[PDB]
This record gives C-alpha cells, sequence and structure tokens, in this order.
C-alpha cells in the first residue's frame, strides 16, 4: 500500500497539525515516522523555501526524494508550507488534495478566532479532511 | 450600506479611543485590527483573484497584490506606486482614497495619524505573509499615503535573484 | 449602491470581536461592550434610515416592523421577514438568513454563552431611542447557536414620542 | 594548483560512488570520496560531498557510519541553510550509533550540536 503522512507547518515554523491514513500497526513506528518526517520537514524546508523562491508554481511536486520518503510541496500564499510524505508515489490523489487541502484550509482560517500560525482543533477539519483522503489517497 | 461601514469604523476608532489612553499606541491598536483582516484575506485570494497560482517577486507582487486586495476590499486600486532609489528599501504606495473618510475624517488637532495606519496594517499582514515582513507608514503628504520597509533578509534575497 | 464588498464589513467585525476576547476575558462583558456599541451605532442608524426615507412615525406596530426590515434590507442588502406576532400585535420577531456580520464566522466551543450578532439587538435599541420609541429588542434565535437563521424579539414595551413633535424630553 | 576542476571532480565521483555500483572495491571507493569531500569543500560544492557521504552512510558500518552522517551533517549546513535541523536530527540518530560503536566524544559533541540548532528552531 501507501503510507500517509500530512502536516500543517506555520509562517513561524510552527507544525500546526498532521494527519495520518495509514493501516493501523506498530504506533510506536508511526510516531517514529511523524518525527521523522517532521524532522525532514525541516531541511526539507530550508530547501523548499529557496524551491519557492525560484518557482511561484501552484505546487512543488517534489522537494526531497529521500529513495523511501517522498517530498510533495504545497505552499500557500501565506507562506503555509505543506507536505506529503510517503513510501509510495500517487500524484493525482496528491496534486488536487493538496489543493482540497488548500480548499477547507481557507474556510476554516477566515474564522477570525484563529490567528496566524495557531493550531485548529475543529473535528470539522479532521472530518473534511479524512474525506479527501479517501477520495483522493485512500480505497 | 457605505454608511452602515462608516458607521462600525466610527465604534472601532471610538472603542479604541476608550480603552486606549494615547494616540500612537491606537494607531498601533488600529495596526492590530489590520493584520487581523491580511492575515487572512491574502489567503482567500491566492485562489479566486490571483490567478489560482502564487507569485513571489517582489514589484510584481507588489503591485498586483495591491490592486486585487483593493478590487476585493473596496473595487479601486491604488492610484500610484513610488519605489525610491535614494533608499532601495523605501517604497510608497499612495491612494488618494482613504479607507476612514467613509465617515469624513477625525478632529484634526489631536491625532494626526488614522485609519490609514489601519489599512497600513492590513498591508503589512499580506506583505509579511507572502514573505515580505516589512514596516509601513502613513503619512497626510498628497493625500493618504503610505511607505514601506521590506525586510533586510528579503531585501537581500530578491537583490540576488534580481537576475535568474 | 453600499461601494463596498461583504466581507470585508464582516472582517471589520471580526476584528471587534476577536479584539474584545482579548481585551476583556469574559463573554458577558464584552457582548455588553459591543451592545453599548451598538446602541450607539442606532442613534445614527436611525436618522440615516430616516434620511434615506421620511418613514411615517407610528401608527402601528408593524408599520415600524416593515420599516425596520426594510432599513436592514437597505444596509445590509439583505430582505428581512417579519413574523411571529403577539396576540396583542405589540411584539413581533425578525428573521435574518444569513448576516455578512454574522456569516463566514463560525464559534469557537468555549463561547457558547457568548451571544454574538448582539450588535443588531444594540443597534435597533439605540435606534429606537433616539427615535424615542420604547423597545426591547433580543435575538431569540441566532443563526450560530443551531438555529436555522438569527430570530430576534421586539418588545415595544410603551412610547416616547407623541403625536405633536414637540415631544417629551 | 587552483584550476579546481569541477569537471575530474564529477569524473572522480565517476570512480568512486558510481563505481561502487560497478564492483566491490569501497576501499578505494572510499579513498576518493574522501579527498573528493576536502577538494568540493575549499570549492563551493559542500552539499555534493554531504550527499556522497550519505551515500556513503548506508554503507559504512557502524562507528564509520555515524562519522559519515557527521561529516554530512556540517557539510549541508556550511554551503546555504539547507539542512538547519534535519541535520541535528540525523546526528542524534549518528549520536546513538556512536554510542553503540561511535565514539562518545564524537556522541556528545554531536548531540550538543543537535541540541543548539533544536533550541534555535524550537517548533
Amino acid at each position: 500500500m501507501s503510507t500517509y503522512y500530512f502536516v500543517i507547518v506555520g509562517q513561524n515554523d510552527n507544525p500546526i497539525y498532521e494527519k495520518e491514513f495509514s493501516t493501523v500497526n506498530k504506533e510506536l513506528r508511526k510516531e517514529d515516522h511523524r518525527h521523522l518526517t517532521q524532522f525532514i520537514a525541516h531541511a526539507a524546508l530550508d530547501l523548499v523555501d529557496e524551491h519557492k523562491w525560484k518557482t511561484a508554481n501552484m505546487q512543488l511536486k517534489s522537494i526531497d526524494r529521500f529513495n523511501q520518503w517522498f517530498v510533495s510541496a504545497f505552499i500557500t500564499a501565506s507562506q503555509i508550507r505543506f507536505i506529503i510524505v510517503h513510501d509510495n508515489k500517487n500524484d493525482e490523489g496528491i496534486k488536487n488534495f493538496f489543493n482540497e487541502m488548500y480548499d477547507t484550509y481557507i474556510k476554516n482560517s477566515m474564522n477570525a478566532f484563529y490567528r496566524i500560525n495557531t493550531p485548529i482543533k475543529s473535528p470539522m477539519f479532521e472530518k473534511k479532511s479524512e474525506i479527501f483522503g479517501r477520495k483522493y489517497l485512500l480505497s | 450600506s457605505q454608511s452602515i461601514v462608516a458607521l462600525l469604523f466610527s465604534e472601532i476608532v471610538q472603542y479604541s479611543q476608550s480603552r486606549v489612553f494615547t494616540v500612537p499606541e491606537l494607531q498601533t491598536r488600529l495596526h492590530d485590527l489590520g493584520q487581523d483582516v491580511g492575515t487572512r484575506i491574502i489567503d482567500l485570494y491566492f485562489v479566486r483573484e490571483r490567478s489560482s497560482k502564487r507569485e513571489t517577486k517582489l514589484t510584481q507582487m507588489l503591485l498586483f497584490v495591491k490592486t486585487t486586495v483593493w478590487k476585493n476590499l473596496f473595487g479601486k486600486e491604488a492610484e500610484k506606486l513610488e519605489h525610491a532609489n535614494d533608499d532601495e528599501r523605501t517604497y510608497y504606495i499612495i491612494e488618494k482614497e482613504p479607507l476612514v473618510n467613509t465617515f469624513i475624517s477625525v478632529p484634526k488637532d489631536k491625532g494626526s495619524l488614522n485609519c490609514a495606519n489601519f489599512t497600513a496594517g492590513i498591508v503589512e499582514a499580506v506583505l509579511t505573509n507572502c514573505g515580505f515582513p516589512c514596516k509601513v507608514t502613513a503619512h497626510w503628504h498628497k493625500g493618504t499615503t503610505y511607505m514601506v520597509k521590506f525586510e533586510d533578509f528579503v531585501i537581500a534575497r530578491d537583490k540576488q535573484m534580481e537576475e535568474k | 449602491a453600499k461601494k463596498v464588498n461583504s466581507e470585508f464589513l464582516t472582517l471589520t467585525y471580526g476584528a471587534l470581536v476577536t479584539q474584545m476576547l482579548r481585551d476583556f476575558e469574559n463573554a458577558e462583558d464584552v457582548n455588553k461592550q459591543l451592545e453599548r456599541i451598538g446602541y450607539n451605532m442606532g442613534m445614527r442608524l436611525i436618522e440615516d434610515f430616516l434620511a434615506r426615507t421620511s418613514a411615517p412615525r407610528c401608527l402601528e406596530m408593524r408599520e415600524t416592523a416593515d420599516r425596520i426590515q426594510q432599513a436592514f434590507r437597505i444596509y445590509l442588502n439583505i430582505q428581512p421577514t417579519i413574523s411571529n406576532w403577539s396576540p396583542a400585535s405589540d411584539e413581533f420577531s425578525l428573521v435574518f438568513d444569513s448576516n455578512p456580520l454574522t456569516e463566514f464566522v463560525e464559534l469557537p466551543p468555549d463561547l457558547t454563552n457568548l451571544r454574538y450578532s448582539a450588535i443588531l439587538s444594540g443597534c435597533i435599541r439605540g435606534a429606537l431611542e433616539m427615535v424615542q420609541l420604547e423597545v426591547q429588542c433580543w435575538f431569540v434565535q441566532d443563526q450560530l447557536k443551531g438555529d436555522n437563521v438569527t430570530e430576534l424579539r421586539v418588545k415595544f414595551v410603551r412610547r416616547l414620542e407623541e403625536v405633536i413633535p414637540a415631544g417629551e424630553d | 594548483l587552483g584550476t579546481a576542476q569541477r569537471k575530474t571532480y564529477d569524473y572522480m565521483e565517476d570512480a568512486i560512488v558510481c563505481y561502487l555500483t560497478v564492483c566491490k572495491l569501497q576501499q578505494f571507493a572510499t579513498r576518493a570520496t574522501l579527498l573528493s569531500m576536502e577538494c568540493l569543500k575549499t570549492a563551493r560544492l559542500y552539499s555534493e560531498v554531504a550527499k556522497q557521504l550519505i551515500r556513503m552512510t548506508n554503507e559504512e558500518s557502524d562507528l564509520r557510519s555515524a562519522l559519515l552522517l557527521e561529516q554530512a551533517a556540517y557539510c549541508f549546513l556550511v554551503t546555504q541553510p539547507p539542512m538547519h535541523r534535519k541535520y541535528a536530527f540525523h546526528i542524534v540518530l549518528a549520536g546513538n550509533r556512536y554510542s553503540r560503536a561511535g565514539q562518545r566524544k564524537h556522541a556528545y559533541r554531536c548531540y550538543r550540536q543537535a541540541y543548539q540548532v533544536f533550541q534555535k528552531r524550537e517548533w
């Protein structure tokens, strides 16, 4: 199968949120995935910042490929760093998946109570993300 | 209405003028409100009205974000743009229309600065969220005018990518 | 023409609400504060709605009711719908499907005791008091609380403006 | 001499990492990568040394693998910001690698390095 990992990064490099869909097993190793990739999102970011200074493309499909960890970047106008990291490729899912992530993010970013670079606990957003994952990633 | 927004904004200014003691911190509070506006409008208009595609380069983003923000705020782009050689950090964005005068303005004795700073606050929000930390001053020179002090790392960064 | 975008007014209202939540810790205070600012709104909203149209003063309640619904459809560009009269016809209910102020904002669950769009109730109050007319208005249902659409009450307890424009003052 | 030919630099990797795919002469491959790192460090491609030190880390051993990870860490960070906290993240793994066999001095100092940029980037 494919592994599933989403991350949300504030402008101030704050990891706002992270979402998972992989078949549940060895939860300690899934947390290892989390920090592995959250700290991979570190050089990925130190890289993708100049990459975004190069191209203002819709979405930076590939930033690094660790030969088992894959870096896909959809950076926002507010520079919100977004990365999907997976052991397997699925480009068509990920492109418009980051699209729909961005969309529901706009929806839940409008609310005045949110302030820049802040974790968002809205389980409505959780189920919106889950529906997207079942649409564009999971089967 | 026009006048409902003018009224709600008069209550803005008055709430500040209440729980704020002196003018410059009142302008600071206006600037905070402006940051609040920008913080979400910029992400909105990345897609719908900005060709859905990101733009990074300085002057293009300056002018185009100027225009798109003004179209979806008042539908009136800023009348001119000056970027000053004598200080490459010093750019001026100037709009003859003050957002303030929806209600025509304040006493002309106590507060030299006005909503002009609150609009400057929205400006600062969008710039710094695009990737352009900057400080903005509102001056009553040639009507409502502004001046932007970009970020040093940013100023070096684009000064370097002046070429490809 | 209104010459302005609905989202910009919504953002200014959100700026107010968030700033109140910050400056003052309690929902009750921030709500009473905003109700005061809306009271002071009404003192100019009602004179404006009169400058647009010199409506008749009052022969009956529902005349004031459709006057104010006209005004609501004026500045908010949204047609309200009066309903739910008293047996005594004195008090009615007012319906807004979606307030530019109320909408584009949902509420964090901590603020349930907050009544969000109460600025409008304040608006009605001050608007009726500068017109020397004594009424009580509170949102019996609000779009945010799970109500279908924002519902108000309009309790016109008594009168302060007489038939001759001399009045009591 | 000062010519620092990028041509010979790339050929050198063609006779090091690319020769590791051809024959199993990892001894001569690691010899080449060692001096290629120093000559590419004097040049400007410090990320090049780092990338082939990561391509030597997977093989190496335990103390050796951790040593190449520590070399890759500073090399990628020296050229430009790229790897400013992932270098720290991977010397935390290289830290326990040194502890298992990695030099105790190297372990503590690379751990201290990691903690320094961790505080710099707390988030």
